[PDB]
């Protein structure tokens, strides 16, 4: 949240530069022009594989549909709403190879499941990763 | 002509870990003497046989490696000629088997006890079948290397070891003067069945792979101590010479009194009346001179070393008296030792490190008189016989036995430094086979390092090469762990090294051509911040894993196909997206390693040093085949070892004008060899290989030639056959220059001719025209390669020479059978020069030999069993005799 | 003629007589290492009477001197086996054979 609330603003980014650039920070040493040394940047490129591991690797099906909900300029809300109108779309299990043995990656090692149904938490889940990978994106182009 | 197949067993050898070798001493008994009994034997478990052959093997060339190899496959004691065996009828060397005369001849069959001896004096070995001797021997064999006992099997065998006693009980007297095996333990190891240079171990979760082992040689036995034969001995020194002996003297006397000893006529420790316990000049003449020498020697060693000492102070030495002791040093007879002061003086930390070299100097002196007297090593005491197990010279001893010497010497500097007078099989590369190859996806694997030292992994293009190590060139893309380096084209660092036990997650990423190297969880960093170990890869034919453990190293690679045994994948790799490397395979993945042994190949036509021309014979030059070195100014110089790709079996025996009637009856066939001028001839030797010849040696000569000798006779002596058998025939061309033209560079041409008989195989050889004295004699069914051997110096070398002479059938009429009549000389181009080449890939086996061979170490002798059967389809090649 | 030798002692006393099934399991190679024809492979056992020989004569006077599991070494030499004739495919005009044989008749 911390994250897209930097990219969706440039004083923020005008602002940290300036203090990067006026207090010489090194910016280097906390993680032993200078976008990719930024802090906000490196703290959520390290978190991230947290917000990837509570996403079933069904949900992968529907990520890009979110990324292209939100390529219009979308809000939470409505990305949500529109998530849940067409939520049939996830699976393939049998369909593909490739997600045969993640599915039992995920069933095996970890505790719960998430109750193994939850419609309601699919969506909570599923949007915020979205929007931190849309967000990351323009940070390395 | 075609290509043959066939099913074969695997064979396998289990061998005990005891050495034995002749050498200029130390390690001598001279005699040798186990036995193996045979439990049960399934004749025909499977289509082929059973086989099982007991003997010696030397540790130097014998390595069967599982699968196929010289002849049809399955190779055990026996094939290769480093090995010499029995099977129950045969004396198996070389390669062909001699059937041998005994009492009632049959295979070994259950409930047979056959008994094996080694002698090094003479050469020879002898076998001695239920007590009935075998009417064969080997003799003659060279003794480089050590030697072993060794049984070879396949698959459905049950025998037993009965080395010694108590590690296994005789069956029969073993002939006077030869020990029962069971010495020469070496005691800083155990007693141990093991196979013989291994590359792949079961291990706990998986085959654990195993680089090449630390053998030991011959010449590690033998103690050589440092150069003192030039010691003055100055008048200084030579004052304190017996002055330091009673210190040593007594304090060993207080040692030897430490378990209770007293002053009387014989030595026993029951009896407690060894004679120890008198003055320096009051000891027995005989150990007198002894003791004055290694005293001497104890200032010598510091002499001759270097550290200039000189007499600090004297007056302190002037003053220091001895130090008092209690009643129990004191002993019937009275002697009292005598003590000198210790605690007044304290060695610097230099001292501390000096004191232990003077110690390794002086247990190779005293071993040297040792053997010199005609003392050798035996795990049994046994003082009547002139052993005691200590004359291994420094390397091998326990750590128990060694701290006396040290504190001995550390007592002698002390008593010095009082007194004032201050003191001043390269690399086992593993991979993966190349229809593995990836050119897209991100993969991951990982490699668990059970060892601490020089192995890499990493991946590596599908066009590597053996003889290079990983990171040499642009072929490989490896992380050392042994410091911490990425090895593409240099030794940059990329980070921390590893511990005893260090999981390695490798993964590869070809969408933007990066690799990334993973510790315990942890993704490594190289000096600055950039988080990969390689950058802008360009993708071509594609990438594998690869693995290089070095000498005496333990891994474990982990490609996939178990998402659950990847221990630091979930961690690191799978949230990124790194699908392992074998994730939907129903078969693990074959791997391919390096193996070491020497093959013949043909020339490369584009080497970067030597060059091989045909040129057609025109009418006063036969058809030849030159070798130029096209680098000869500033590049590689080495020796090397050449054949031409085809050979010339024997046949079974059961003016310059020729006419028919003789040419085209003769069995001769010739072929010369010209040395061109400015090549010095001692460096070129000419001749014949038989297919059997895997030397890459570098210092070779004469001298280094396998050979062994097989005599038959009858139930007392009245010998039959010897055959000499041997896999090189050829004569040093040092042996043709005369002695006024030698001392500089001639400029004639030295030309050397070969003749074979292929009818009663004899062997000549011509120098200029001019006859020599040496000939060899061969066997039926004898295959021969026309060999040369040169070390290059100029950059015209050699020249083979298909040639002719009066009526003796060229040698393109022998290997050709279209060509049997023709008297003119022919090259055809399948006939080329073939270059020795070092090392080789090779593929591993699915599945060995899974039983393990199940050995476990019995009251009634170490027992070794297989059980389950084991078949590979052969392909064996006719022109050369392999498989 | 005929070279029989021992791998494995039999009974001694059991030889075949005339008018008999002898049967035995034979490897066969010519006199240079080269297997040409085996029995173990085929999973079966040969089957031959004496006096309808059926079979090459050297291999009838080598199974001819066998007892009961004798394991012989049979060398069978020209004129006495296929001989100048040799065989299309199969062992060449002039050579010997040699057989590892296992008579291992149950009558
Ligand atoms: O090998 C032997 C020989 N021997 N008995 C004969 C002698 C006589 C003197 C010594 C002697 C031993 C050790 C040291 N030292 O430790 O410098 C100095 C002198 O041995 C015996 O009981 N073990």
């Amino acid at each position: 949240e911390i994250f897209i609330y930097w990219s969706k603003s440039h004083n923020f980014k005008r602002e940290e530069q300036n203090f990067v650039v006026q207090n010489e920070i090194n910016n280097m040493s906390f993680l032993t022009y200078s976008v990719q040394t930024s802090l906000i940047v490196a703290t959520l490129k390290k978190m991230l594989p947290i917000g990837l591991n509570m996403c079933a690797p069904t949900d992968q099906d529907l990520i890009m549909l979110a990324k292209t909900r939100y390529a219009l300029k979308d809000t939470d809300e409505e990305v949500r709403e529109f998530l849940q109108n067409n939520l049939h779309l996830q699976g393939k299990v049998e369909g593909s190879p490739s997600l045969r043995w993640q599915m039992a990656l995920y069933r095996g090692l970890p505790g719960r499941e998430e109750d193994a149904d939850d419609p309601e938490k699919i969506v909570r889940r599923v949007q915020e990763v979205s929007a931190v990978l849309y967000h990351l994106e323009q940070t390395e182009h | 002509l075609l290509l043959q197949t066939n099913l074969i067993n695997y064979v396998t050898s289990i061998r005990p870990n005891i050495f034995v070798g002749r050498a200029e001493g130390s390690t001598q008994y001279g005699k040798w003497y186990f036995e193996v009994m045979v439990d049960e034997v399934v004749p025909f478990l499977t289509a082929q046989a059973t086989h099982l052959r007991v003997g010696w093997a030397l540790t130097e060339g014998y390595s069967p490696y599982p699968g196929g190899g010289e002849g049809w496959g399955g190779n055990g004691v026996g094939d290769d000629l480093y090995s010499y065996g029995f099977d129950g009828l045969h004396l198996w060397t070389g390669h062909v088997a001699r059937p041998v005369t005994s009492p009632g001849q049959h295979l070994l069959a259950p409930e047979d006890v056959v008994s094996c001896c080694l002698d090094l004096s003479v050469p020879s070995i002898s076998f001695r079948i239920n007590g009935c001797p075998v009417q064969g021997v080997f003799e003659a064999f060279n003794l480089d290397g050590l030697f072993f006992p060794v049984v070879s099997f396949s698959a459905g065998v049950k025998v037993r070891f009965l080395l010694g006693g108590r590690h296994g009980e005789f069956k029969f007297l073993p002939p006077p003067g030869y020990a029962p095996c069971h010495e020469a333990v070496l005691p800083r190891e155990r007693l141990r069945l093991e196979p013989i240079k291994e590359y792949r171990r079961e291990g706990p979760r998986g085959p654990h792979l195993v680089g090449p082992s630390r053998c030991l040689s011959h010449t590690d036995f033998v103690p050589c101590p440092v150069d003192t034969v030039q010691i003055v001995l100055p008048p200084h020194l030579e004052r304190i010479r017996e002055k330091l002996a009673e210190n040593i003297h007594e304090l060993w006397a207080l040692t030897r009194i430490e378990q209770g000893w007293t002053y009387g006529p014989v030595r026993d420790d029951n009896k407690r009346l060894h004679p120890c316990l008198v003055n320096f000049h009051s000891l027995p003449e005989p150990e007198r001179n002894y003791n004055l020498q290694m005293s001497g020697e104890t200032l010598k060693t510091l002499l001759a070393l270097g550290c200039h000492v000189g007499m600090a102070d004297e007056k302190a030495e002037d003053n220091l008296k001895k130090t008092k002791l209690p009643k129990t040093y004191m002993m019937s007879n009275g002697y009292k030792p005598a003590p000198l002061d210790l605690s007044h003086v304290r060695l610097t930390p230099a001292q501390t490190t000096l004191v232990d070299r003077l110690a390794e100097n002086g247990h190779n002196v005293w071993a040297r008189d040792r053997v010199a007297q005609g003392w050798s090593y035996s795990a049994v005491q046994d003082i009547p016989a002139r052993r005691n197990p200590r004359l291994v010279p420094y390397r091998l001893l326990d750590e128990a036995t060694k701290r006396s010497n040290r504190d001995s010497l550390c007592q002698a500097v002390r008593t010095l430094l009082g007194y004032g007078y201050n003191i001043e099989d390269r690399v086992r590369i593993f991979r993966a086979e190349k229809s593995y190859t990836v050119q897209s996806g991100r993969w991951y694997f990982e490699f668990e390092a059970v060892t601490t030292g020089e192995m890499r992994v990493g991946w590596a293009r599908p066009e590597l090469r053996p003889d290079v190590e990983l990171g040499a060139d642009e072929l490989a893309y490896v992380f050392n762990g042994h410091r911490g380096q990425r090895w593409h084209l240099g030794s940059e660092p990329f980070g921390r090294p590893w511990q005893s036990g260090d999981v390695v997650g490798c993964m590869i990423d070809l969408t933007e051509n990066t690799i990334i190297f993973t510790l315990n969880g942890e993704v490594l960093m190289s000096d600055s911040g950039s988080e990969t170990a390689f950058r802008e890869i360009e993708i071509g034919d594609g990438f594998l894993p690869v693995c290089s453990l070095g000498p005496g190293q333990v891994g474990h690679l982990n490609l996939g196909q178990d998402v659950s045994s990847l221990r630091f994948f979930a961690i690191c790799g799978l949230q990124e997206g790194f699908e392992p490397f074998a994730i939907n395979m129903q078969r693990p993945v074959t791997t391919w390693f390096s193996k070491s042994l020497p093959q013949f190949e043909p020339v490369p036509p584009e080497h970067p040093h030597y060059e091989v021309a045909r040129m057609d014979g025109t009418v006063d030059t036969p058809p030849c085949l030159r070798l130029a070195h096209r680098t000869w100014g500033s590049q590689n110089s080495l020796v090397e070892m050449l054949f031409l790709r085809l050979s010339l079996p024997v046949q079974f025996h059961q003016d310059n004008r020729d006419d028919p009637e003789i040419i085209l009856n003769t069995t001769t066939y010739y072929y010369s060899v010209r040395v061109f001028a400015g090549q010095e001839p001692s460096c070129v030797w000419v001749g014949w290989v038989t297919p059997d010849y895997h030397q890459h040696d570098m210092n070779f000569d004469l001298s280094k030639v396998r050979a062994v000798t097989v005599t038959m006779g009858d139930e007392q002596g009245n010998v039959h056959s010897s055959l000499k058998c041997s896999n090189c025939y050829m004569v040093w061309g040092g042996d043709f220059v005369s002695p006024g033209q030698q001392g500089r560079i001639s400029h004639t041409d030295l030309v050397i001719g070969c003749l074979v008989d292929l009818a009663t195989g004899l062997m000549t050889f011509t120098a200029n025209g001019k006859e020599s004295n040496t000939f060899f004699q061969v066997e039926p069914n004898t295959k021969l390669f026309p060999a040369v051997f040169v070390l290059p110096t100029h950059q015209n070398v050699i020249q083979f020479e298909l040639g002719k002479q009066k009526n003796i059938m060229p040698l393109s009429a022998a290997m050709f059978l279209s060509e049997r009549k023709n008297p003119a000389p022919q090259c055809p181009p399948r006939l080329e020069v073939q270059m020795l080449m070092p090392v080789s890939w090779s593929r591993m086996p699915n599945h060995f030999l899974q039983v393990e061979t199940r050995r476990a170490g019995e009251r009634l002798g170490w027992a070794v069993q297989c059980q389950d059967p084991l078949t590979m389809m052969a392909l064996h090649i006719p022109e050369e005799n392999r498989c | 003629g005929v070279e029989i030798e021992t791998i494995s002692p039999g009974d001694g006393r059991t030889f075949p007589k005339k008018g008999q099934t002898c049967v035995v399991h034979y490897t066969g190679m010519l006199q240079n290492g080269k297997k040409f024809d085996s029995s173990r492979d085929r999973n079966k056992p040969f089957k031959f009477r004496i006096g309808k020989q059926e079979v090459i004569k050297g291999f009838e006077e080598g199974a001819a001197q066998m007892s009961l599991g004798q394991r012989a070494k049979l060398t069978c030499t020209p004129d006495v086996a296929y001989g100048a004739t040799g065989h299309p495919g199969v062992i060449p005009p002039n050579a010997t054979l040699i057989f590892d044989v296992e008579l291992l008749n149950l009558e």
